[PDB]
């Protein structure tokens, strides 16, 4: 089965600084992922589409990059609006996979 | 001995009619061929059975000649040559006009996007009109560019001046012009061994049907390679296969000159 | 927009169905339409998918043999959950899989989501 | 040798051919199927003013099916039908327009191959004479 792991299970940064968010796949899809913003007791946002394609309405900020397995998010400019929980999903495989979306990291505004 | 003519004249229509038949339905029901036909509705079978049809017809059209009634079959052989020729031309002239109008953004999504295929270096093309030339401009680009378009173009040429100098009141009258300009059947034969040589007609590969699935991917069109149950189809054409049926009567038409 | 109707306090090992109609949007294009439930405090768990047009229908391998997810109609879709437990309590969420132009998928449209309670 | 019989019959053939690319055209609603329209037209036309076969100069001829009706129609005309530069040059002005649209590019071109025998006849000075 194709399992995505988020390595960075929770992560903190001051305002306006940087916070990087791997979710690296057990198996080569073809940049086929995506990146969704969770904020408490609300549905995720979708940021980017693509493996780095960013959404309508999602500034330049949010990054996405990586190919093959290796995957990466990026936050230039870190708001306090982004202290919300972000997800990793892999559209490549759904016939034998336990769950698409990679576990989860909680981002901390410090 | 009418008996024997006659009974030659319907083998022979049968023949024809259940080769048409046969590889209409070759060309039509099997599911290799399902986005062939998707982008070019039946003309893909129209123009596909005629050449089994012309395939026969040009296997049989030097044998009566070669001596070492039957120029009355000859002459039927001719004239079935024409009108196969006649169907596989239009239907072909079908299918090149869709395809261009596909190639470029003038056709139904689906058929523009199977279109897209092949412009990367790991893919297989479905549209044999590859530069993005409109209409008309690019079907005859596409005439005097693809093998297959030259040598239909030439040997159909050759045909209608044949069919035209073989009238019966210039092969009575003026048997010079006719005996003259009837060696085109040497063009004719030439163009028509190498008018496959491309293979720009193509059907799913074998092994592509295991791994894309038809009904599963049918309707995913845009997914295709970023999904893991609907991999980019990889499409591949027949061999040339009229060399084989020509082959024979040309060996045994020189043999009879050589003796000659 | 969707929003999931259904979604009450259910005794272990019944059956209940969460019924997602939309406003605006029609289950009727080559999008697909995914299923996804949040235990409380959990991660996002996917659960399955339904191709809008072909009909194909894509489950988690541990909600392969007892979830069902149907487009009964142009604008409802159905989930259907059977022999459930304690631990399918959770907020099903019901989103949009909006294949974009260049052919990657995101799940641009969500519901708030209906809590289930299983006990 | 008289190479006006050859050319008659090299038109009517491609007016034929022209009149069925035409048909094709207009039909399947090709782009710019108004050039097929007028494939179709100039088509007819020239199966028209062929169907009537000349006069062989020495020893007869056979004449096509109900050609007295289109033979007499033609010699109506005068000079413009018994002259075959004329003959040619139409043949070429007419083929030239067909030439813009895939279907009828055949028939174009067995349209212009008739109109060099038509020249390649008056060159020789053939004419078009009705058999009576
Ligand atoms: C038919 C095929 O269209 C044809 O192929 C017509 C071929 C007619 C052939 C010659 C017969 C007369 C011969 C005279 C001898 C003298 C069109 O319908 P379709 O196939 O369903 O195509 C739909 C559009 N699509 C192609 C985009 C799907
Ligand atoms: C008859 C008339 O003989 C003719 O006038 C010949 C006219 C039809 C010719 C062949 C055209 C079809 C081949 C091209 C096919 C591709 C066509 C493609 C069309 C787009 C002779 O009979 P007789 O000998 O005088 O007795
Ligand atoms: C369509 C493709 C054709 C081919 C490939 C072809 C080929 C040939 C060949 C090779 C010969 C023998 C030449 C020789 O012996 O030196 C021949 C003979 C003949 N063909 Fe055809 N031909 C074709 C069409 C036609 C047509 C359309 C007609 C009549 C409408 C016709 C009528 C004849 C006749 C009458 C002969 C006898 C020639 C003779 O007796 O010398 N042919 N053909
Ligand atoms: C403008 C006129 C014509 C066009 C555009 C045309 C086009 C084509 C094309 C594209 C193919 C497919 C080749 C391939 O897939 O490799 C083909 C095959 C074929 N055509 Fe035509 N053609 C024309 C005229 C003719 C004529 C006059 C004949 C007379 C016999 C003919 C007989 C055949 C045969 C036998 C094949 C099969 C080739 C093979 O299987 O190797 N075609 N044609
Ligand atoms: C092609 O044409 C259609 C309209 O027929 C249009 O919606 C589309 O944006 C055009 N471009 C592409 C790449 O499809
Ligand atoms: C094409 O495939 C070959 C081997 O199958 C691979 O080495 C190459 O990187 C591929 N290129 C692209 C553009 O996919
Ligand atoms: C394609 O998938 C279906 C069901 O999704 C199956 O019935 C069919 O046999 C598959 N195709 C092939 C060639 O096995």
């Amino acid at each position: 089965a194709l399992v995505m792991t988020q390595t960075p299970s929770s992560v903190s940064a001051a305002v306006r600084g940087t916070v990087t968010i791997k979710c690296q796949a057990s198996e080569n899809i073809y940049s086929n992922l995506a990146w969704y913003q969770q904020k408490p007791g609300q549905p995720p946002k979708l940021l980017i589409y693509g493996a780095s394609k960013l959404a309508s309405g999602v500034p330049s900020r949010f990054k996405g990059s990586g190919s093959g397995t290796d995957y990466t998010l990026t936050i230039r400019d870190l708001e306090a609006a982004d202290a919300a929980t972000y997800y990793c999903q892999q559209f490549y495989d759904s016939l034998n996979t336990d769950n698409a979306f990679g576990g989860g990291t909680k981002v901390e505004i410090k | 001995n009418e008996g024997l003519s006659i009974f030659v004249i319907l083998v022979w229509l049968g023949l024809n009619v259940f080769l048409f038949v046969w590889y209409y339905r070759v060309y039509d029901i099997p599911p290799k061929f399902f986005y062939t036909r998707k982008l070019l509705g039946s003309a893909l079978a129209l123009a596909r059975a005629p050449a089994a049809c012309l395939n026969f017809n040009c296997m049989l059209i030097l044998l009566p000649v070669c001596r070492n009634r039957n120029l009355t079959f000859h002459k039927m052989v001719a004239w079935m040559i024409a009108l196969h020729s006649a169907i596989h031309t239009i239907a072909h002239l079908f299918n090149v006009e869709w395809c261009v109008n596909a190639r470029v953004n003038n056709s139904d999504p689906y058929s523009v996007a199977l279109s897209e295929l092949g412009d990367r270096q790991n893919e297989s093309y479905l549209n044999f009109a590859r530069k993005r030339i409109k209409n008309p401009e690019g079907g005859l680009y596409l005439a005097v560019t693809l093998l297959a378009g030259i040598t239909g173009v030439v040997i159909t040429l050759c045909l209608i001046l044949i069919i035209t100098s073989s009238t019966k009141t210039i092969r009575r009258s003026y048997f010079e012009v006719f005996w003259y300009t009837h060696h085109l059947f040497v063009i004719f034969f030439i163009g028509l061994a190498i008018h496959g040589a491309e293979r720009i007609v193509r059907g799913q590969t074998a092994e592509s049907l295991a791994v894309h699935n038809i009904t599963v991917c049918e309707q995913k069109i845009s997914e295709w390679g970023k999904i893991k149950e609907c991999p980019i189809p990889q499409f591949a054409g027949n061999p040339p296969m009229t060399w084989k049926w020509i082959v024979g009567p040309m060996f045994l038409y020189l043999c009879e000159r050589l003796v000659r | 927009s969707l929003e999931e109707s259904g979604g009450d306090l259910v005794k272990p090992g019944a059956s209940l169905t969460l019924t997602c109609t939309a406003s605006g949007i029609d289950f009727s294009g080559y999008h697909y339409m995914c299923w996804v439930r949040q235990a409380p405090g959990k991660g996002l768990e996917w659960i399955g998918c339904t191709h809008s047009g072909d009909g194909t229908t894509y489950y988690a391998r541990w909600a392969k043999g007892r979830f069902t997810i149907s487009k009964t109609s142009s604008t409802t879709v159905t989930l259907q959950m059977t022999s459930l437990t304690a631990a399918d309590t959770a907020t099903y969420f019901c989103a949009r899989r909006y294949v974009f132009s260049g052919g990657y998928s995101g799940l641009d449209s969500w519901g708030p989501g209906t809590l289930v309670t299983v006990s | 040798i008289e190479w006006a019989m050859w050319a008659n019959e090299q038109a009517l053939a491609s007016g034929l051919i022209l009149i069925t690319g035409g048909i094709v055209a207009t039909a399947g609603r090709f782009t710019q199927w108004y050039f097929g329209a007028y494939s179709i037209v100039a088509g007819v036309f020239v199966c028209l003013l062929e169907y009537p076969r000349g006069k062989r100069k020495k020893g007869s001829t056979m004449e096509r099916w109900g050609q007295k009706y289109m033979t007499a129609v033609v010699k109506l005309f005068g000079p413009f039908t018994r002259n075959y530069y004329v003959r040619a040059v139409l043949h070429l002005l007419l083929s030239v327009p067909a030439g813009f649209l895939l279907a009828t590019i055949l028939g174009t071109a067995c349209l212009a191959i008739a109109s060099g025998i038509y020249l390649l006849a008056a060159v020789r000075g053939e004419q078009w004479t009705p058999i009576e």
